[PDB]
């Protein structure tokens, strides 16, 4: 499969978000790492799905709420950034104030 | 048998192990006169154990507990236990512990007298506070 | 002109009178002093002040004392300087100045030595806390990877021993004998932390001690496991005084050759470092804690009992019973009463240092975390320390910081080179985001270079994109890793040519000032009260006052921050 | 006093007459001899015997011959010493003694040289098996990472060649020429295994051979891929005898210049090492196996055919057909009859060594695993070897162990320094839990330091908490990794200053005793019978007896133990 | 997310236990690594869920049986140890004889 | 669990195939890495399940079609090879032309 360092690194994201999505579904309020994971993968998966940067951005800024996170985590996540592989290439996605 | 042994298991023979067989045994009576538990191991120089232990210290000169290597005896506060004692081997040279001997603990060559370095040791115990 | 605080802060961060929350704790620090004026504020960027001929000098060569690095507009939390806002400057891997940085051509009030120039790089400290890097005095050299866990919590110096995962190392902080020492000196060349090694103290004559001294150790470790005898103590300390090195102790838990009082007498008023002073980690049962009353004792605790929590007794019980492959040794070893007491004594300034006991009952990557966790649990239970100021927690915080910084250094005789943010010292520094204070640093600066950092996708268009995880940096690379790291040794060894003999490329620095020190030389943790322990109920009285607190359910800087 | 075996074992492990199950196999080893008396048993711990002035000497400096390390109460499984219970002692990265360790001041019967002291560290061998580290004679230097896979199965020495993933390396164990050799010597400095390099043997005059000899090789590899000609053989062997180095061969599979008999004649009764002697991995088809009858041949098999299983034919077929990017070459190359035969001949002591053929049809991390797997499949099919003792499998086990330990060493002329647990040898040792024997070691001891180990969470309060995975250790770190590792070379090279010229920091040791050896010098695998192969049906007869066994469905030490 | 070495290491556990739980649900009898994974994660997840060390211990000592494992695996797993992040911090959990 | 380098390496496969199987189930056409993942794990899991090399081979050569992959990926995957742990040991599995 000839995995490059960038490809391998992204496996960490996938593993932490799977754990995170399981936890959220048990009703656990998420922590910092977990929450960052879910927003990150949402973007990443959008990219793969063929969406625009603009569109994924919206999507990712809406996946998590204040209720879904542990008190204060918002303050820890002002923005999330990830590079994803869009149809037109690799692109930076910033997601502004994702926990509303 | 072989058919029953767990993974990495041992099949042990039957014959008991006999240790320290040759060595002459001195029984002493030990009372813990402190408020805190005292535990002593197999190779410690019994003579030099915690000041708070009261026993015939002279009798423990050059001695260790006649128990299994690596094991110990626990002396709880205000209890009395009899313990088996045996001499050390090799050269019977004991350095360190509480700095009571820092030498030779052997009998030497004269049956029905004590070596003077032993009597020195015993006197020194007494005035360093080692209860007899 | 006139500007609002809120607008000022946004540009430059907090100034004198402004208060900062240390994480999710209830600790609030306050800026005492602002050393970097107003209106001439040095910041790196496009269209900003540290540009050529403006804030930066553009005509001076480096030999005019121009800086190699500047950290700007930073909040300094240090046990000797306090809580200040300043520019910090580095030259030749050393702290040259704390004050106002810039260009004296165009600026008033530039601190001498803080000339920014052609030579200078920059770090933006505006929204950051700068600390001294921590120092871990109780390291078991079981695993080389510990170093990474340490750097990742803001620790950059290791004192201890071992030889990898041998049964002796698993239990003690000993590197026994001149062969093993040499080997270990050579190995640590591959590690991105400062190191000093400890030797085996349990010896009858001078010979076997001297051996190890010359071979390069900084200390002797006296451990039960190899014999914690009066003899051991006595000869170890006598040698120590000869060699200007330290002695650390793990006392007899079984009370075999003596009680605590007899141990005390074996010290013979000589300077000594006492590990896990409480006893859960080893020591004369129930009452090793009484050594914290003595002026010659430099006391430490290992980090698994701090803070005291609801799961603490369960954990420890079970841990020993496996640590020692084992019940009356157990419930005598593991005492709720003395554990609580340890917590209180910390808060009082009676136990002077935190330590890990790495992979021998404590957590190498949790010393900065646990310190903060303890301060905060204790504020809750006790309130303000009497010496606190009403609006802030500075006195407190600073007590705690001394515990992982300057106090360890002093104990091992390296405060001349490391442990505080002070002029003339090695730049062994940590940068933190307040939001993450104690837990998750930004970077580690190791000998004037960034050695370790939180870094995201190396392929990305920025340094911040995900996944962000701790990674070595250039100071951690090549020949620079050795250049920027110190191997501490005995003067004896230094003088005998250890550097040549052993073939070390590390900086090799002689330990000094270990034997003339006492408890009172310790910083913010200099208290010697009367300590009494009840041999029945294990209750602790400190100047006649029962020393207890209640366990915490919830720790700060804990499940919010960590996946671990 | 008197103690029960069961209680004794629990304290000290098994003694003479006690039997140990090697994993989930049906192999049972029995302790032949107990060298460490009764009643003065040396154990490390709190309240135990190796304390100051008691089991440990506390007055002797290291130059009195005090140990650097001691491994206590351990079961030694070695092809020359057998199955014994002893204390093992290490000094100056060498085995100083096997016997009773302690303090002669206070103890009777301390083996000379086994004085435990101030210098000494300790390993608790009570519930452990100690082996010599394995030696892999057939390494393709395709990937540096192989070393890690090897250490993780108890192999610490590599013999072979290559230059990374070139097509020549993918097929052969050759490092061709003075430039490439130099390069490769320099590279391996970065590896935590011992190494000796092989050169290209296919040459017409002395010139091209001599050149590589001086450059530092330990051997010449004769391969079909570069020409396995009579010429090659002849000149390679003549040079070898001159240089005191070894020759290894991969014969002509196509029968182009000859049949096996002609190859044999090309050997010209000269000492030679024969790789994959069966032929699945290369060689004169169908009948290369007949070389195992000759006294000058030191035979080896590669590990993918051992043990013979139900999936073995399917695998191999398909493998060649991709190895050679390809059917009458295939079904002639891959012969169920000779594969079974290989298995039997192993059990007989007719094939003397196991090897990997790393990433050129075999598995670098499976030599210790497969050896054990083979012994156990063979016990099942054949029963007890005639020389076995009725109650135990010692004879057998020990045959197999020789295969990965002493026999490889002897073949490459390094038995003077490595391959057995014997006094005066380099401490290249492996520690195993019986439960995991062959499969998953505890640790590797590499030049007297622990280089590799199964280690859990470096942040944890113990070394055992999860995840436990194999990790480098301090012997694998810094300048010690070179200090503790050997680069084997030719005497020619050594004498010419290879160490200086090439700038090597490794230990550089001359190979010796390669050319005077024969099959009969091999340990427990010294049999030279008549071997016949049927050119139609490929059936093998060994002294007139059909040599076959049936494939296994289920391997031991296999799916129970491994996620892989 | 500022993942520390301790955080990253724990991803291995999560990945192996997911595989292990899938296998057990197919009726496969588990091996050594797999079984150790399931016990480890049970503890870890308990910790996260807010339980006591005492309580997680029980839970983890009950997840796997003799039937659920391959013959002999018990002998290979006398105890399992893991550090988990409890409400009061990181704590060592020993789980005694988990395969009953 | 005493994980060896070979054991650890295989976790990458498990992580990428989980992602890949999720994507295929959304109707996404797979790429090169993803497709190689699914074939690889199919084999691996067969091995574990107790099948023969012969049998797993078939199984793996049938999991993915031309339709299930992105145009051209076939040309990128002529064969897939993996070592799996069969009842009789570690064995190489080649899977010939898996995308038919
Ligand atoms: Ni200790
Ligand atoms: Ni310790
Ligand atoms: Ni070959
Ligand atoms: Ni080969």
């Amino acid at each position: 499969m000839q995995l490059t360092p960038r490809e391998v690194e992204k496996l960490m994201i996938y593993t932490l978000s799977d754990v995170a999505f399981k936890r959220k579904a048990r009703g656990l309020k998420l922590n910092y790492p977990e929450a960052v994971s879910i927003i990150t993968v949402t973007a990443m998966e959008g990219a793969r799905d063929g969406k625009s940067v603009e569109d994924v951005m919206k999507e990712a800024s809406k996946v998590l709420t204040k209720d879904d996170v542990m008190d204060g985590v918002a303050d820890l996540i002002p923005n999330v950034q990830v590079e994803a592989i869009f149809t037109d290439g690799s692109r930076l996605v910033t997601v502004h104030d994702p926990i509303k | 048998s072989e058919q029953n042994t767990p993974l990495g298991g041992c099949i042990l023979a039957d014959t008991p192990i006999t240790f320290n067989e040759n060595k002459p045994v001195t029984k002493v009576k030990v009372r813990n006169t402190g408020d805190r538990p005292i535990q002593v191991g197999s190779h410690f120089h019994f003579f030099e154990v915690n000041r708070a232990l009261e026993f015939d210290r002279a009798a423990a000169y050059g001695k260790r507990l006649n128990i299994s290597s690596t094991t110990a005896i626990r002396f709880e506060p205000g209890d009395e236990t009899e313990v088996p004692l045996i001499p050390f081997g090799g050269k019977q040279t004991l350095y360190g512990f509480n700095n009571l001997v820092d030498g030779w603990t052997g009998e030497g060559v004269v049956p029905n007298s004590e070596r003077p370095d032993k009597l020195e040791a015993i006197r020194r115990a007494a005035e360093r506070g080692f209860k007899s | 002109p006139q500007i609002s605080r809120q607008e000022y802060a946004g540009l430059f961060g907090p100034t004198t009178g402004d208060k900062i929350r240390l994480g999710d704790t209830n600790l609030f620090i306050e800026i005492e002093k602002d050393l970097r004026g107003y209106g001439e504020e040095s910041v790196y960027g496009g269209g900003k002040s540290l540009r050529d001929g403006m804030g930066a000098n553009n005509h001076l060569t480096r030999d005019n004392g121009v800086l190699d690095l500047v950290i700007t507009n930073v909040t300094i939390v240090d046990a000797r300087l306090g809580v200040i806002k300043a520019d910090v400057g580095i030259r030749d891997g050393k702290i040259a100045g704390i004050g106002k940085s810039g260009n004296p051509g165009v600026m008033d009030g530039v601190t001498p030595g803080l000339v920014v120039g052609v030579s200078t790089d920059a770090i933006s400290g505006e929204h950051l806390i700068l600390t001294a890097a921590g120092i871990d005095t109780h390291i078991h050299l079981i695993s080389p990877q510990q170093a990474y866990h340490a750097l990742s919590n803001g620790v950059a110096t290791f004192f201890g021993g071992g030889i990898g995962p041998t049964d002796g190392t698993n239990g003690t902080t000993v590197t026994p004998g001149p062969w093993n020492i040499r080997q270990m000196l050579r190995s640590v060349e591959g590690l991105p932390v400062n190191v000093g090694i400890l030797g085996k103290g349990n010896s009858y004559g001078r010979g076997p001690l001297l051996e190890q001294a010359i071979a390069g150790v900084v200390g002797y470790k006296v451990h039960e496991d190899w014999g914690a005898t009066a003899n051991a103590l006595r000869h170890s300390l006598r040698m120590a005084d000869e060699m200007d090195i330290q002695v650390s102790v793990h006392t007899d838990s079984l009370n075999e050759c003596g009680y605590v009082e007899d141990t005390i007498d074996a010290f013979e008023g000589r300077t000594i470092h006492t590990f896990h002073t409480e006893g859960a980690g080893g020591g004369h049962a129930p009452d090793i804690i009484r050594v914290a009353s003595q002026p010659n004792v430099l006391p430490s605790s290992t980090n698994p009992t701090l803070p005291y929590g609801v799961n603490s007794q369960a954990e420890l019980f079970d841990m020993i019973m496996v640590c020692h492959n084992l019940v009356s040794f157990a419930e005598s070893r593991v005492r709720p009463e003395t554990i609580a007491a340890e917590n209180v004594l910390h808060d009082m300034g009676v136990i002077s240092m935190f330590s890990s006991d790495s992979q021998a009952m404590g957590r190498v990557g949790e010393n900065w975390l646990r310190v903060m966790q303890t301060a905060n649990a204790m504020k809750a239970s006790r309130g303000k320390l009497p010496e606190d100021a009403p609006g802030n927690d500075n006195f407190r915080v600073l007590r705690y910081v001394a515990k992982i910084t300057i106090n360890p250094a002093i104990a091992q005789g390296v405060s001349h080179v490391i442990g505080s943010v002070e002029v003339g010292k090695m730049a062994d520094l940590v940068l933190w985001d307040p939001r993450f204070f104690g837990a998750k640093p930004k970077m580690v600066i190791k000998g004037g270079m960034i050695n370790w950092a939180a870094m995201g996708d190396p392929n990305a268009s920025l340094p911040t994109p995900q996944p962000v995880f701790y990674r070595p940096m250039f100071g951690a690379m090549g020949k620079t890793m050795q250049d920027t790291c110190v191997t501490f040794v005995s003067q004896a060894a230094l003088d005998d040519g250890v550097k040549e003999k052993a073939g070390l490329d590390r900086q090799v620095i002689a330990v000094k000032n270990c034997r003339t020190i006492s408890k009172h030389d310790l910083v913010r943790n200099d208290q010697t009260p009367n300590i009494e322990v009840d041999p029945e109920t294990f209750a602790v009285k400190v100047d006649g006052v029962h020393a207890t607190c209640e366990p915490i359910d919830t720790a700060a800087m804990n499940q919010r921050y960590f996946f671990g």
